[PDB]
């Protein structure tokens, strides 16, 4: 846990956009 | 995915009961991952939607489209701005590209009825960037 | 161009002084606090002083003022970036910025003033890279700083490639004592603290209304990011030709973008507050918190100042949720509360006591200052969208990153 | 927590109480003052400052504090209105020139905001000239009825020899105290 919100994972680019 | 196939019914309930034409904030679920549909990804919501129906020939609406993807965004994390389709009038061409869905006409594009088709040619033809390759960069 | 860095203490002594020019005398230092003093007393006081033809232009330390002497017309703006610079390589290579680390730290003190700067036009500020040519416990200097590459140096290898970034959020308002909200910006900044093996190019991508207009997507919740200033790793040509961001994060916690714009949403949090105050009998605190923000976000560390009465004395607190602490220090109302959930409501109704005799001077109003940190909620609604980590080498990256919500200027005037 | 100590204190009495002593000045309230600590009539001069001591009655300690009633000494009453539980009124009869302006000080001293727990407390000094009124006529004048929130108690006290005194104290300590 980390006080200030949990760390999430981010994508790479926009895989959605090519 | 038990999950979506659970909220198939549902949303396409849902999306049934909004005719065709109060909470502030954005929460996030902690650790959920958030990133853009894939094309693989939107290839097997595709082939799900056509083998479970209730999307293809369904009237396109802006409420239908948003529940649609606020309900895939939820569960699975995906932003719901890969659907998208290209501005008319005429055909629709999705932005992202595999997703096999599209909008046909029925009958200013905005007052255009607009459906929900099938188009396997879409996952493999991008239609949507041969027609605006300023919008695919 | 400044003529001669020096650092100063709080009772006039010199604690340690590099002069780089040779332009102006080194007693000139002795007029600097008489100068000070006199300024001061007489609300002319400024960050830049003039003695004579010379001006004394430095900014004020936890304990030393930073004064850098100057003759010519040099750039003031290039003296406080250097002061600001200096002032952040003093606190990533000492722990404190005190005078304990002043007279302690001299030998390598005057190595990194030395290198830092030389005839007033300072080369190296990276305090990541100057910890490989000078330290306190030498080999050629890392071609990090000869290459173009000066932020990131070469042939770091790491067992994983962990890359932690922070969302944190700014919450400034100016609520006048109308009630209305007359300043209300919020100001983002992505902290990042990389740690890869390499010179990876990462190629950061979010929800930007422009990025979204641009492909077309302009139509789905984006960021309208008035400000957006990026670090020195941020090329610049990419972000300006069509909003590409790809820039090598350095080895660290630092900086990489800090966006600011203007918001014309409902406040997270309304402070609903009255002030009874009987002429020299007695005073009351109306004070409602409501919270405005989304329910399912929870605001730790709920720290609402209520500048009570300066003399102010016998005090009650009669409230509904989270402890109430007066402070005299400070001469405010402490309203502490740990976990407000969002929607919820509190109500407290304060009384202290007041002298019969009236002051003999005029107070003021501070503002009543917030200090609400809701983790785990973004307000502009920006989501990030992508991390281009790229390495020769090739490896998969794990990225990670948190969204953190504070007050920033969130402040309240009264009545 | 316990207060143990605080029932046992109490088996022997230990509430104390304070009292106030305003009025204007040659109403007779030095002389009271010193018959209700000491038991008689002492010879003083107008009170430019103030008198304060304490009153051992009924296992309560009254503490007086005197006020006198210069000009210069009316605004100052507001310096005793802190952390002050007591007040006693202290009426001139024999001046008809002066009860209009004790009526006019005592009804502005009574428009204040801090001093609401303070009962009101007449005391009919100057009770051995035949001038002197009955317990009702000054009630009226001063329309004691009129004040809202106040518990007045009007009570005639003879200067030179000090009767009444005693019921006036009885029923400061039954207002005061609400028990047995
Ligand atoms: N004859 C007679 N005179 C009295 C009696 N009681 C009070 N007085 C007069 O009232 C005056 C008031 O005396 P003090 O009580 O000592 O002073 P005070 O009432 O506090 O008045 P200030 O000191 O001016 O505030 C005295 O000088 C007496 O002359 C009384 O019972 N009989
Ligand atoms: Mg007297």
């Amino acid at each position: 846990d980390r006080k200030g919100g949990s760390y999430s994972q981010a994508a790479g680019s926009d895989s959605a956009q090519s | 995915s038990k999950s979506s196939v659970i909220g198939w019914p549902a949303v396409r309930e849902r999306m049934r009961r909004a005719e065709p034409a109060e909470e502030v904030g954005f929460p996030v679920t902690p650790q959920v991952p958030l990133r853009p549909m894939t094309y693989k990804a939107a290839v097997d919501l595709s082939h799900f939607l056509k083998e479970k129906g209730g999307l293809e020939g369904l009237i396109h609406s802006q409420r239908r489209q948003d529940i649609l993807d606020l309900w895939i965004y939820h569960t699975q994390g995906y932003f719901p701005d890969w659907q998208n389709y290209t501005p008319g009038p005429g055909v629709r061409y999705p932005l992202t590209f595999g997703w096999c869905y599209k909008l046909v006409p029925v009958e200013d594009p905005e007052r255009e009825v607009l459906e929900w088709r099938f188009d396997s040619r879409l996952a493999f033809h991008h239609v949507a960037r041969e027609l605006h390759p300023e919008y695919f960069k | 161009s400044a003529s001669a860095v020096y650092v100063l203490d709080l009772k006039g002594k010199v604690l340690i002084c590099r002069n780089y020019r040779g332009d102006v005398d080194m007693s000139e230092v002795e007029h600097f606090m008489p100068i000070l003093m006199e300024k001061e007393e007489e609300g002319m006081l400024s960050p830049i002083l003039a003695h004579g033809g010379v001006r004394f232009m430095w900014i004020k330390h936890n304990n030393l003022y930073l004064v850098a002497t100057s003759k010519k017309n040099a750039c003031v703006s290039l003296v406080f970036s250097f002061l600001y610079k200096v002032v952040q390589v003093f606190s990533e290579y000492f722990k404190e910025l005190e005078e304990e680390s002043i007279r302690d730290n001299f030998v390598i003190i005057y190595e990194l003033l030395d290198e830092l700067m030389d005839f007033g036009y300072p080369q190296t500020t990276d305090s990541k890279i100057l910890q490989e040519y000078i330290t306190q416990e030498a080999p050629r200097p890392p071609a990090t700083v000869t290459n173009a590459v000066s932020w990131r140096s070469e042939g770091i290898k790491y067992r994983k490639n962990e890359v932690f970034l922070d969302v944190i959020e700014a919450v400034n308002l100016l609520v006048s004592a109308n009630g209305n909200v007359l300043r209300s910006e919020i100001v983002g900044s992505i902290k990042m603290r990389v740690f890869l093996s390499g010179m990876p190019e990462l190629r950061l991508g979010l929800n930007d209304k422009v990025l979204f207009d641009n492909t077309g997507r302009g139509k789905s919740k984006s960021v309208e990011l008035e400000d957006v200033k990026f670090h020195q790793c941020v090329r610049l040509s990419r972000f300006e030709n069509d909003r590409t961001i790809s820039f090598i994060p350095p080895d660290g916690e630092f900086e990489l973008m800090s966006y600011r714009l203007n918001t014309h949403v409902k406040p997270l949090i309304w402070i609903e507050s009255v002030i009874e105050k009987h002429s020299h009998s007695r005073i009351e605190y109306m004070v409602k918190a409501k919270s405005q923000f989304k329910r399912r976000s929870t605001a730790n560390n709920v720290e609402i100042h209520i500048p009570v009465p300066n003399d102010a004395d016998s005090p009650k607190f009669k409230t509904t949720v989270g402890s109430v602490k007066w402070v005299p220090e400070n001469s405010e109302i402490v309203w502490s509360v740990k976990s407000f959930p969002g929607g919820k409501e509190y109500l407290m109704r304060a009384h202290f006591g007041l002298p019969s005799v009236e002051a003999e001077d005029k107070e003021g109003k501070p503002p009543i200052s917030v200090k609400f940190e809701i983790p785990y909620f973004t307000t502009s609604g920006i989501q990030v969208r992508y991390l281009k980590i790229i390495e020769k080498s090739g490896y998969q990256a794990l990225p990670w990153v948190r969204y953190i919500t504070q007050n920033g200027d969130y402040q309240l005037r009264t009545q | 927590g316990n207060i143990f100590a605080n029932l046992f204190k109490g088996l022997f009495g230990k509430k104390e109480m304070r009292i106030l002593m305003v009025g204007l000045d040659a109403a007779g309230k030095t002389t009271i003052l010193y018959k209700l600590k000491l038991g008689e009539i002492v010879t003083t001069i107008p009170t430019i400052g103030f008198n304060v001591e304490t009153v051992e009655y009924k296992n309560i300690s009254f503490t007086v504090w005197d006020v006198g009633g210069q000009d210069k000494i009316r605004p100052l009453w507001r310096h005793y209105f802190q952390n002050t539980q007591g007040l006693i009124f202290v009426v001139d009869s024999n001046d008809r020139e002066r009860v209009n302006e004790a009526r006019e000080e005592l009804m502005r001293m009574l428009a204040e905001d801090e001093l609401r727990d303070a009962v009101l407390l007449v005391f009919a000094n100057k009770q051995d000239l035949p001038n002197a009124m009955n317990a009702a006529e000054i009630t009226d004048k001063l329309g004691l009825h009129s004040l809202r929130h106040r518990n007045w108690y009007i009570q005639a006290t003879c200067a030179t020899s000090g009767d009444g005194l005693y019921e006036g104290l009885d029923w400061l300590s039954n207002q005061l105290r609400n028990q047995k």
